[PDB]
């Protein structure tokens, strides 16, 4: 809700699909169709594990943590996010996942990032901050 | 190059079991880029693409299906018995048939956001 550029996430994890050459990738929906193949391929599971990161959103980018804070995964610096998609999963359960298209520092290389939102309340929550960080950051 | 289609759609699909009676069957054939537009496009001339495997000929013929919404079990030979054999299969897999008839990305699609470095 109205207006916060800093904010931490409880969230799941379906998986990764690092390193594309290009596939040819242009827009939400060829993003969101990719990883719906790569689901049916077995590339990324249908249903992610059981345990829960923490995703912090701010003015440097996505932060992944352990629940315990102990240790971070990654960080996706916002300068080398290209896209960040949320759609319904369609399965059912009615699941809304977050897809991060990420990039390299020399611009040669993709990778796809997929989470699990416990709503979709959250999930446009994270890209409401991530939005107001890339407007902010803009100046 | 060669390409076939097989065009399926149910009456289930969160079902435990897989029965082919549930399941209906319309094969299509095109030769050849975009392989997602192609088959789609031609379909509805005459949900997905979904390669499913390639059969040698002795050069090999690929075989593509594609979910909707004739009876299979009351049913190119090579083709017929090994769809009713990969659904019968994956259908005990559990959210793969769901998966396989699920809405299309625009009817998915909540969020886009867009990093403007990245323009034009
Ligand atoms: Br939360
Ligand atoms: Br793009
Ligand atoms: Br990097």
């Amino acid at each position: 809700n109205n207006s916060d550029t800093c904010a931490e996430f409880r969230i799941k994890y379906v998986g990764a699909i690092e390193k594309l050459k290009l596939s040819g990738l242009e827009g939400p929906l060829d993003l969101i169709n990719y990883i719906d193949v790569a689901q049916q391929d077995g590339k990324l599971p249908f249903v992610p594990p059981e345990e829960e990161f923490i995703m912090g959103v701010s003015k440097y980018g996505i932060k992944v943590s352990t629940s315990d804070q102990y240790d971070v995964l990654h960080r996706h610096a916002l300068y080398l996010i290209i896209r960040m998609v949320c759609y319904d999963d369609g399965l059912g359960a009615g699941k809304s996942l977050l897809a991060l298209k990420t990039t390299d520092a020399s611009n040669e290389e993709y990778s796809l990032w997929v989470y699990q939102c416990n709503s979709l309340e959250q999930a446009q929550a994270i890209c409401k901050v991530l939005s107001t960080a890339f407007d902010s950051v803009l100046t | 190059e060669d390409a076939y289609v097989a065009v399926i759609r149910p009456k289930s699909l969160n079902s435990r079991e897989y029965r082919a009676k549930s399941y209906e069957i319309l094969l299509l054939e095109t030769k050849l880029s975009e392989i997602t537009q192609g088959i789609l496009d031609y379909v509805v001339e005459t949900k997905r693409v979904v390669l499913m495997k390639k059969f040698p000929l002795d050069r090999e013929a690929s075989l593509f299906i594609v979910p909707s919404v004739y009876c299979l079990q009351d049913i190119t030979a090579r083709m017929l018995i090994a769809l009713d054999k990969w659904l019968d299969e994956r259908h005990a897999q559990s959210h793969f048939i769901p998966a396989l008839f699920r809405p299309s990305p625009l009817e998915r699609i909540k969020t886009n956001v867009i990093n403007p470095a990245y323009a034009t």
